């Protein structure tokens, strides 16, 4: 489904709905027809829903890379004038909201139609056809909301122990709706340890055939050890598939849906990626994310690091003072060690956060971001080239966080302008290639 | 002739092509594109375009 | 669609027929020929 | 002979465009090539690599000698006939690996004897 | 099996429709012509060998028909 | 403001957009102090325009000077010397911020400095010939204006840069609340504020005019522009911020105009912020709003 | 924002349900937080802090004496009241530890509670289901542009 | 294990446009979803209590200055937003406000008709001077929520009727909390109603409890 | 005041124990308003008698195992946790289940005191291993909502007594979502759909009803103190 602006579909059905409007009598002749529809009169609207029902509209935006940069979508009348996208198709468009516009077109004849329906139907186009790799698969918010969701928390609220002496186990639940009125309480944590009897989910492989055997679990129930989020995502997944019990990172939500594009219909994969993705926000919520100065944690042993090659350096530099050295060696030496320096920073960086930190969860999940992104954000941006090409000895030693300096700023924007630059006519460049491979 | 005109070079094709005497046979797709013909690809190959469609004897009866 | 009949078949793209005219005035002698009859006429 | 769609999971089906699908997976992630585009244009494009690097002509060991600011690669083919020589190999360009190529290596027919890209005409 | 419910478009299932026709283009013709059969007798004649939905599109009837095995088609 | 101020490599008597390279449009190291480096276009006219730093000057024959502090014997002078690129090759140019000692000198060991090179170099106070005038020598207007530029990648700061000229007026326009020093000074000098050039008393204010009775016996008197449209169609509408009784002194602001308040450029509001992700609905850059 | 941070308004809620501060104050934006840790525009979090001071008002800090961070130093700068505009020029601006230290002041609402944290975070009540956001989240006062 | 003292509800006061609200005992659980969803409704569903269109003599629009005024005719629309009125309705009726001379006008100017009043005449609408003057007439409408303006061409009006935002809202800002009553925990809610003076907080409040429990059914 | 038109329940039957229920229209925004209010009335708020503790006889300083029952410990607890019965007292009432041979122990055996009615016999409780005798003593007492399992003095002087997770209410699962109509003639109204599975006790009509009630007279705390401002109906 797509959203679409009310006054635009209007336009873009105009003659369809002039003569709805006529085989119902509101209007008379075509002519009263026309006119009914430019004043937009009231009763338009209840007929515009009635033409547009089952009728599909392509969805493009340019520039079109690959044949998934158009896709036919089931249009839903909005109001307000903008165009509402469903999240999982920015992949393929690569749609921005930071305001992209996208065009829509009427496929009118019956062939049109049914080439919609079925070849460019944005549920059956998920897969790219390049590397077969899933296109619709949940990314950003969806991946942190079910990342957080199926994450497994040491001693969280509720935590099965397994009681000793005068108490039974006390993690175990009589079933899943029982641990959800438990949540609800402050008894549970969705990222709890807890185990529980499932009838109506499938155990995994190798559990599965000792358990039953016979057999199967179509209506039998069966006690494993999860989360409790974990038995909610599992509840995302088709009845018919086994219980993963893992915490998602992308990749693995990117093996699932592989998967189930292998052993199942598409209209399966459609439905369960739109359960992923409810799922998905409605925890990334949850998930307390946020950014802070204070979220942003910076190494201690930065400082000491840092003036532990301005030694290496100075002396190298000393060595080059003294006239032995050569030139071009003493700069290059100042690369390998500054270079040397930022894993360090880096390394050290890694190993201060801690892994609950809502800057360093985000990376993990593999939702967006990297590290070497976070290294310039806290500890070092690192060495910068000059606009020659070359590498500039001098270290850019602060980091965003602490705020760069006046010349540390003059020098990044030397290569960071060539960069945007270079963005600029990769993209005239590789447009010129892709032109010449389809001719 | 008039799909490699439209690529590149377009006097150059032209005027090659017209000593030559070059008959086009719009087989191609992007050559049915400029004259508005069904690209011979997809569901505009032959046999599906020529699909013959009716409701089975069986059908008919339980109208 | 304003008598809901079926969409009838698509005829020839008139920047078509404009190409053929310009070729015409570069002294360019561009016929389309059937499987025959030979010449048909852009009319 | 095609395979199966990568976006269907099966057999391509009998109308698909190929060709254009192809096209279009090759130069969709082009925007994300920053050895790069020009490298994969000078291969499409069929043209005399940036730097030739020779490959060999036959089969045989390899005598590797150094000139000053040159390499002088001899190929003694195992027929055993006429020997093979490779000029002036611009010491920039180093050698390939299969480490580094030595004086006594044996070498097929078709192996590539510097760093470098071998021109596809020649191969 | 369960796939849920499919809401409009996505109904009948693709994968469901596909076993009924050599592939997704062959698809498309047969239900294409199906429809453009049907909008005539509205006005070849024939159909809706289903029960019509209350305002359903034709081109969504010759889906449902093609489903339920309801016609044959013989391939150029 | 920025469009005066512009300067551009193309046009007749220059090169066409389409031929020039990339040495062009990089930043060079004598552009410090005189052309902005963090603000251009950032389509394919990247570093072929740009804006006149904020304390640059041309001279009479073209080049473009910056004004400088020149230092002597680690003491750095009252004397204000604006010098060409030519010149500026020629000495030593100390940091801006170096410490200060009392009456004013060299208070850390060693002074920042910029060579011919232009290379940056540490050599102690002795060597030094000039100081910069202040930092964001080498900003423009519009970057001047981003408060914490320094925390902000060159990349995100020019698009910030060029967003705020593309603003529009608020009907209500209200000043940032956390802003930077430029906000007065380049609301005044953008003309589209009303000041007075003589010191006095305001004799009316109409939504209409305002009129002032100045010490010196003289009438000036104001007309205000009133929802008068602008080249793409924004709002030029202008209040005034005085009282009848007020008294005013020479360049004071009588006036607001269309984004200004109280003399200062208000290019937007200050809104509470929430920096959550909410139920997929402010996602891929995407924003939600309070109806209100 | 002036950091290059940019965006559509994707929707608009009634100010019933919106993430509403302890005295049942609606935030009048919510930000995603994912754009923001990978554009290296942190500037935008940091005048999201400040905003919040400059909104509040704060004191020192004092006595005995004046804290280590000040030192550097705010001058006259120990007491705003509510409302008051901020200026942080460019390349001389307030500094991470001169943040932190304005981060706790000052209440109130109006009651003598406080809204926010050292860390710049508080409380949010979901105005739909009505219960608490399980963390907290960062809010603040942020000058964005039509 | 029934505990049974049924709720109760007992009142407050904090300022004379607001009171505190303390409703205990009530399961564990419950105040967070009990108390947002009076919030959610009083924010919303009270009636106003609002002014509809405005008619100024002189002016034909809303875009024009009038001779002699401070303010824009807009930047005085702007300044009538902030009118906190009540009114017995129904049916519309107009005010009215005519002032002369130097001063300054204020809600206190405006002559309300009987059965109608004005709960903050202390507001500044537009500064006028010795050549200002200024004839306006606004008509009070009541309702709930916030309509936007509606346009006269979709209304019967004429070309001189400034249509308004109109803002029929009497409480003004809504908060709550809960404190459980260790094992036997109940929950009691406070909730701290605040209105426009429109309304005092317990008639808000008893509208609310009206207008919700009229709702839930079966 | 208020007239506003126009709200309806209805409700689908997904299962004797399962229905759905739907209100159409609301008004903008009262579906997120009422919904979580009303997944917490049914949940937590409704009359129902479940069990408190249990001791079993063979189980004291032992950790977790039955021999005899291929059923150990907490098998069985969990299993006694989804017996649903009905019970009079008010106060807490002890059942008893005493058995022995082979066979297979269910809710029938169970002999309930008079005033406590169990609602689903067929339920297994354990499986008796050949020449075995299982004892057990049932703790039942009135509630509501969801009670973890209470040490409290904490399980104490008794020997023996386990404490249990008491579902105290009827309805075990309930979640709600929201949907838009209408055609425009009310356009983006909002549709309530709320999802409950109800125990044997009662019906998902039954425990509406009773939320309703629960619900309404809970607001009529607020009203009481005017009664003049209104709305529709
Ligand atoms: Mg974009």
């Amino acid at each position: 489904q797509c959203g679409l602006p009310k006054l635009m579909a209007l336009e873009l059905f105009k003659p369809f709905v002039m003569k709805r409007l006529v085989d119902l009598n509101h209007a008379q002749n075509i002519k009263s027809a026309k006119r009914m529809v430019e004043r937009q009169r009231p009763q338009v609207w209840d007929v515009l829903e009635e033409v547009i029902a089952e009728h599909p509209v392509l969805l493009n935006r340019a520039p079109t890379l690959h044949r998934l940069g158009i896709q036919a979508f089931e249009p839903q009348l909005v109001e307000g004038k903008a165009i509402q996208l469903h999240p999982l198709v920015c992949e393929a468009f690569n749609a921005d909201f930071d305001g992209d516009q996208m065009a829509v077109h009427l496929p009118l004849s019956a062939e049109a139609q049914a080439e919609a329906r079925i070849l460019m139907l944005s549920s059956n186009n998920i897969l790219s056809p390049a590397s077969g790799k899933p296109l619709a698969m949940p990314r950003l918010d969806m991946v942190t909301g079910l990342y957080y969701l199926t994450t497994l928390v040491e001693g969280a609220t509720g935590e099965y122990q397994a009681a000793t002496k005068d108490a039974p186990e006390q993690g175990v639940y009589s079933s899943p709706a029982e641990a959800i009125m438990a949540m609800d309480r402050g008894a549970l944590s969705v990222r709890a340890k807890i185990k529980v009897r499932l009838t109506e989910l499938r155990p995994p492989t190798d559990l599965e055939a000792q358990l039953f055997e016979n057999g199967w679990k179509p209506g039998d129930a069966w006690t494993a050890e999860t989360t409790l989020g974990r038995v909610m995502f599992n509840e995302l997944l088709p009845k018919s598939y086994p219980f993963v019990n893992e915490q998602m990172h992308k990749k693995v939500q990117a093996r699932i849906i592989n998967d189930l594009a292998e052993r199942f219909p598409m209209i399966v994969v459609a439905q369960t990626v739109d359960k992923l993705k409810d799922a998905g926000f409605y925890w990334a919520t949850r998930s307390g994310v946020t950014v802070s100065m204070a979220d942003v944690l910076v190494p201690p042993q930065k400082q000491e690091i840092l003036e532990r090659h301005e030694a290496e350096a100075d002396a190298i530099e000393r060595k080059y003072q003294r006239g032995a050295l050569n030139h071009t060696e003493r700069n290059e030496s100042l690369v390998k060690i500054w270079q040397d320096a930022t894993e360090e920073v880096g390394k050290a960086l890694e190993e201060f956060y801690p892994a609950d930190n809502p800057i360093i969860t985000i990376v993990k999940s593999g939702a967006t971001g990297n590290l070497t992104q976070t290294r310039t954000l806290a500890g070092m941006k690192g060495l910068v080239t000059n606009p020659k090409g070359e590498f500039i000895p001098r270290p850019i030693k602060s980091s965003f966080r602490e705020g760069l300096t006046v010349l540390e700023y003059f020098i990044n924007t030397h290569g960071a302008r060539k960069g945007l630059a270079d963005t600029a006519l990769r993209t005239a460049d590789s447009g010129y290639l892709t032109r010449r491979l389809v001719d | 002739w008039l799909s490699a005109a439209s690529f590149q070079e377009t006097t150059r094709v032209l005027t090659d092509a017209a000593i030559n005497c070059r008959s086009d046979k719009l087989n191609g797709l992007k050559e049915n594109v400029i004259i508005g013909k069904l690209i011979p690809a997809g569901t505009g190959i032959s046999r599906y375009r020529n699909i013959q469609v009716q409701p089975t004897e069986e059908a008919r009866a339980a109208a | 669609i304003v008598k809901g009949e079926n969409i009838p078949e698509p005829g020839i793209p008139e920047s078509f027929k404009v190409l053929l005219k310009e070729l015409q005035s570069l002294c360019l002698n561009v016929e389309v020929l059937s499987s025959d009859g030979a010449a048909i006429e852009m009319r | 002979c095609y395979g199966r769609s990568m976006a269907t999971g099966k057999l391509v089906d009998i109308g698909e465009a190929v060709g254009i699908v192809a096209a279009q997976s090759i130069g969709e992630p082009g925007t994300q090539l920053t050895g790069g585009l020009p490298r994969v244009q000078e291969l499409f494009e069929a043209r005399v690599p940036r730097n030739k690097a020779p490959i060999a002509d036959v089969a045989g060991r390899v005598r590797l000698e150094e000139s000053d600011k040159f390499f002088k690669i001899t190929i003694v083919p195992d027929d055993g006939g006429e020997e093979v020589v490779y000029d002036k190999l611009s010491k920039r360009q180093r050698l390939r690996v299969i480490g580094v190529l030595s004086d006594g290596d044996h070498v097929e027919v078709g192996d590539q004897l510097m760093e470098g890209a071998a021109d596809p005409h020649e191969v | 099996s369960a796939y849920d419910t499919p809401l409009g478009i996505t109904n009948p299932p693709i994968d469901e429709l596909l076993s009924r026709a050599s592939s997704k283009y062959a698809l498309v013709i047969y239900a294409a012509k199906r429809a453009r059969q049907i909008n005539d007798y509205y006005n070849e004649y024939v159909g809706p060998l289903v029960e019509p939905g209350l305002q359903e599109k034709p081109l969504s009837i010759a889906l449902r028909e093609i489903h339920g095995d309801l016609l044959e088609h013989t391939e150029g | 403001l920025t469009h005066k101020r512009r300067l551009s490599a193309l046009g007749p008597g220059g090169l066409s957009r389409e031929r020039a390279g990339l040495e062009v449009r990089d930043v060079h190291p004598s552009h410090y102090g005189r052309m902005c480096p963090i603000e251009t276009p950032e389509g394919p006219n990247i570093g072929l325009i740009g804006s006149l730093s904020v304390y640059a000057r041309v001279n009479p024959f073209g080049f473009i000077e910056t004004p400088y502090r020149k230092v002597e014997n680690g003491v750095v002078t009252d004397q204000i010397d604006y010098l060409t690129a030519d010149e500026e090759d020629r000495h030593v140019v100390a940091q801006a911020n170096s410490p200060t000692d009392e009456n004013g000198r060299f208070t850390e060991d060693r002074v920042m400095v910029r060579k011919k090179g232009g290379e940056v170099e540490f050599v102690s106070a002795d060597q030094v010939d000039y100081m910069d005038v202040s930092p964001r020598q080498m900003v423009s207007v519009a970057t001047a204006m981003i408060p914490f530029l320094e925390h902000d990648d060159a990349n995100r700061a020019l698009m910030g840069a060029n967003m705020q000229r593309q603003a529009v007026p608020l009907v209500r326009s209200e000043a940032p609340l956390v802003g930077t020093g430029m906000e007065l000074r380049a609301a005044i000098d953008a003309g589209d504020v009303v000041v007075a050039d003589k010191t006095g008393v305001i004799e009316e204010v109409s939504a209409d005019y305002i009129t002032v009775m100045a010490d010196d016996g003289t009438r000036q008197s104001y007309r205000l522009r009133k929802f008068a449209r602008s080249n793409h169609g924004t709002c030029a509408n202008q209040r005034p911020i005085v009282d009848a009784g007020q008294r005013v002194e020479a360049g004071q602001v009588i006036a607001d105009g269309p984004c200004t308040q109280n003399g200062e450029m208000a290019l937007g509001k200050n809104l509470l912020v929430a920096i959550m992700p909410w139920e997929g609905h402010n996602y891929e850059d995407a924003i939600i709003l309070s109806n209100r | 924002g002036r950091h290059g941070n940019k965006g559509v308004i994707g929707k608009i809620l009634p100010v019933e349900d919106m993430p509403f501060l302890p005295d049942g104050t609606p935030v009048d934006i919510i930000l995603n937080t994912h754009g923001v840790p990978r554009r290296m525009n942190i500037g935008q979090i940091l005048e999201t802090h400040l905003g919040w001071v400059a909104k509040a008002g704060w004191n020192i800090d004092v006595a005995a004496g004046v804290p280590d961070w000040a030192s550097k130093l705010p001058e006259e700068l120990y007491s705003a009241p509510a409302d008051s505009t901020v200026a942080t020029p460019v390349f001389d601006g307030a500094q991470e530890g001169e943040l932190a230290g304005l981060l706790g002041s000052t209440l109130p609402n109006r009651d003598g509670e406080v809204m926010v944290d050292a860390d710049g975070k508080s409380t949010l009540f979901d105005g739909r289901s009505g219960e608490p956001f399980p963390y907290p989240v960062t809010v603040g006062y942020m000058y964005i542009l039509k | 294990m029934l505990i049974s003292q049924r709720p109760t509800l007992s009142e407050e006061t904090v300022a004379e446009n607001r009171s505190r609200f303390v409703i205990e005992p009530l399961e564990p659980g419950f105040g967070y979803t009990l108390g947002n969803s009076l919030r959610r409704t009083l924010l919303s569903s009270i009636p106003g209590a609002a002014v509809t269109s405005i008619r100024i003599d002189g002016v034909l629009h809303e875009f024009t200055t009038v001779p002699g005024v401070k303010e824009d005719v807009t930047d005085i629309i702007l300044n009538l937003k902030g009118l906190v009125v009540s009114s017995d309705d129904d049916e519309p009726v107009t005010m009215y406000l005519r002032k002369q001379g130097p001063g300054v006008v204020t809600a206190g100017d405006i002559v309300p008709p009987a059965g109608v009043t004005v709960h903050n005449p202390d507001m500044h609408i537009a500064t006028l001077n010795d050549k200002g003057k200024l004839e306006v007439e606004l008509v009070v409408e009541r309702g709930r929520g916030y309509v936007p303006a509606v346009q006269n061409k979709a209304s019967g009006a004429e070309i001189g009727r400034i249509p308004v935002d109109s803002i029929y809202s009497p409480v003004l800002k809504v908060t709550y909390k809960v404190e459980a009553t260790q094992r036997t925990d109940f929950d009691k809610l406070i909730i701290d109603v605040e209105t426009k003076n429109s309304i005092s907080p317990r008639d808000a409040l008893a509208s609310a409890g009206g207008t919700l429990v009229e709702l839930f059914g079966l």
